[PDB]
DNA sequence: ATCAATATCCACCTGCAGATTCTACCAAAAGTGTATTTGGAAACTGCTCCATCAAAAGGCATGTTCAGCGGAATTCCGCTGAACATGCCTTTTGATGGAGCAGTTTCCAAATACACTTTTGGTAGAATCTGCAGGTGGATATTGAT
DNA sequence: ATCAATATCCACCTGCAGATTCTACCAAAAGTGTATTTGGAAACTGCTCCATCAAAAGGCATGTTCAGCGGAATTCCGCTGAACATGCCTTTTGATGGAGCAGTTTCCAAATACACTTTTGGTAGAATCTGCAGGTGGATATTGAT
């Protein structure tokens, strides 16, 4: 008895995103490719940005990634930052970046 | 019993970095990241389909709905694992 | 067993702290007054739906989740209060 | 006299907060003004502590990206001195009253 | 058949100003703002049942959802409307 | 058979509001007592606007209602336009508004 | 070029009725990379519901649909 | 030898403008940037007449608002002539840009 | 203040593109009545986690002093937009094949709804593991005074 | 530009709160396998209405001339801020009574699910009506030169 996920090359849970596809009234029925393209890019997307998490954590000497870091990638990254425009990452902070008129000193 | 995607974003975490950890606190918002895309699909799935009458959202409807959420190259290869997850399933029967 | 008035709990050091990481580097003396007034401003929208959310669900508790779905509604996703 | 001056404790700041996460409102004061205003709103309330965190975060986050675009606007009228016309700019143009 | 608000328009049209007209781009409008106004509060409504696990988008909900989507006198009165609307029905045959 | 809309009072069809309810795969049951408060306050709005309009259009010497005049009412009442402060109404035009600092030095 | 379509006088117009004194030179090329890049956005959109529905012409519906995922509402073209 | 001072025949404009509703651009170079650009998302296309209005209104209403901010932004810098860095001002706060 | 060129208003006029009115057809509603099903309110109550009092202490706010320097006020003028009248190249308007957008029919692959069987991802909880906060010191800048 | 006062960088070091690792129960999931239902792709087609062309219309492209806007240089007043002394009130480590959120089981008022009937809002072709958009005329307010 194979997971579904598992006839699909995936990770994430075929059968859960099916089942809240349901649950989520997005519509009367749900095609059977449906939840397994969803849970797809889901995990895609997911491991995208872990991607860049953990090398942002790489460069602050870490080994265990902390919201800063999600941060980090998140607004380092053009399209990420755009998918996630309006989103608040808690405990995240900035990006460090000064204003060029507000440094010292001239030439 | 509250569900959460954490236990497949750590394995997918070990897939990218075998050696890395995440806290507690970042997987809460790895959680709420999944959860809010998921919606995002979803929802412009729905609405897509009503603009069409039709009553099943299919790997057809996902799709668009990626195309159309997404941004640039983040759609395309999103589509292709869509797409290649699929063209998968569907030989696995 | 008291009382209220607490927007100049907000103060002066704390809203320059985050005009700092805001990335400024002067700061006019009528700033802090101004701050206050836009956070209050925000906090009662914010607080306003929270409570809603609250209300009808029959509850005497605002939780974690009615905040962020509070947050949702006016644009400002929330990540990780849970999802 | 070893006396910085004027704008060299404001960049060393600038890059320190920058640099880090933690809130930067006292959180009990903040926490009486969450009760506070909600209190008006609807009396007998109570918050998870939880709730009254993310009302922060959220606060903070908002505050921290209204400065950026406020010092954007002051830097606009040639200045460095951020001044309430300069919030108030970025906060019509931002359809928050525009 | 292509159903819209354009009729219901014009009996209230009547009601509020007997004499007046409106032209047909102007009516289209009215149309366009009866689905705005009416997706707006349906998803809202949709929504507060979901996060409160329900399957069930009751009048209650209506109210809430209203609460929620419009500005302070605004949804006053249309809550009272609202409130009005229902209770004459439910005490009627 | 004297109806829905009939006998909650109302111009808007009561009937029609709850098949599109149901239809727009808003929730798995639909209590009878949403429409009715939706229609009504669909019909309120409506009736809200139009008032304005009416009035726009009569402070213009014209006796039918267009773009022009729904815009003037919605922009000129504080709460509508907060309501509709991301919608573009066709062919509405702007309201007259001309910067202090850009009149004559007189 | 088309875009030079959108000439001087009309953006000249637009700005007006935005209750503008006194236009720059340069405005002019600036005006048209943003309305430009408006409508690609709007367009891209537009064109996606329409490859959707299987047709080959976009249809009022169609950008009025890519006209609400935005935040840019329009009403009076059906919707 | 009569001439009007510059700015006189501006404001006889806005007020002009701000009083019709007509559109502002004229159709056919707008409908051939409509194409033109299409064209590139999808081939041998064609749009129904009241998909290419529906996409002037929302362009020049898009447009005018913008301008209106441009102008609150040129103003803002003690200005009356608006510019690029206005418009660049106003977008980035818009969030447009960055 | 006195014209002189224009722009704006207003009162009246009337052709017509767009809005109102009457008739007739009918699929799709929407109302009605019967039968079956069930979502979630109510009553009881386990147990989590919020309100709150207590006490100690140092992080951090408050308030004053004093000088650095930014920002508004002012004068100056280089040069960029704007007003205007000249000339026609492009847009606008109305007539016409045909490409598709839809309206209808057929029918099968694919999506319910239903009965079981089995694998799994929560979690309550006792116990071991380990990344890194935060205290420490010293090498390396980064500043500011001269 | 060499000096002195300080802040920043940074690798070493270790107590510990937060995390990675189980043994065990499991209700809720997910998977397997007919039986029944049907949403929508697919082929064919009529009626739109969208692309194209040619003639009629009127907005735009262009070069001169100069008002005046707005950046530069100069000046100084007063605000903002660095430094410092003082001590409050926020922060922290705990513990406790109990409000009130949340799990469980009961049970009916309301919602679903057909089936049959009545009405009705939408469409189509024809006829008739009208609100006001432009056009004209003459008055007068607005703006610019003297």
């Amino acid at each position: 008895a194979k997971t579904r996920s598992s006839r699909a090359g995936l990770q994430f849970p075929v059968g859960r995103v099916h089942r809240l596809l349901r649950k989520g009234n997005y519509a009367e029925r749900v095609g059977a490719g449906a939840p397994v393209y969803l849970a797809a890019v889901l995990e895609y997307l997911t491991a995208e940005i872990l991607e860049l998490a953990g090398n942002a954590a790489r460069d602050n000497k870490k080994t265990r990634i902390i919201p800063r870091h999600l941060q980090l990638a998140v607004r380092n990254d053009e399209e990420l930052n755009k998918l996630l425009g309006r989103v608040t990452i808690a405990q995240g902070g900035v990006l460090p970046n000064i204003q060029s008129v507000l440094l010292p000193k001239k030439t | 019993r509250k569900e959460s995607y954490a236990i497949y974003v750590y394995k997918v975490l070990k897939q990218v970095h075998p050696d890395t950890g995440i806290s507690s606190k970042a997987m809460s918002i790895m959680n709420s990241f999944v959860n809010d895309v998921f919606e995002r699909i979803a929802g412009e799935a729905s609405r897509l389909a009503h603009y069409n009458k039709r009553s099943t959202i299919t790997s057809r409807e996902i799709q668009t709905a990626v195309r159309l959420l997404l941004p640039g190259e983040l759609a395309k290869h999103a589509v292709s694992e869509g797409t290649k997850a699929v063209t998968k399933y569907t030989s696995a029967k | 067993k008291v009382l209220r008035d607490n927007i100049q709990g907000i103060t002066k050091p704390a809203i320059r702290r985050l005009a700092r990481r805001g990335g400024v580097k002067r700061i006019s003396g009528l700033i802090y007054e101004e701050t206050r007034g836009v956070l209050k401003v925000f906090l009662e929208n914010v607080i306003r739906d929270a409570v809603t959310y609250t209300e009808h669900a029959k509850r005497k508790t605002v939780t974690a989740m009615d905040v962020v779905y509070a947050l949702k509604r006016q644009g400002r996703t929330l990540y990780g209060f849970g999802g | 006299p070893h006396r910085y001056r004027p704008g060299t404790v404001a960049l060393r700041e600038i890059r320190r907060y920058q640099e880090s996460t933690e809130l930067l409102i006292r959180k009990l004061p903040f926490q009486r003004l969450v009760r506070e205003i909600a209190q008006d709103f609807k009396t007998d309330l109570r918050f998870q502590s939880s709730a009254v965190m993310a009302l922060q975060e959220a606060s903070e986050a908002y505050l921290v990206a209204l400065f950026e675009d406020t010092n954007l606007c002051a830097i606009h009228a040639k200045r460095v001195t951020i001044m309430p016309k300069d919030i108030q700019l970025a906060r019509r143009i931002r359809g928050e009253r525009a």
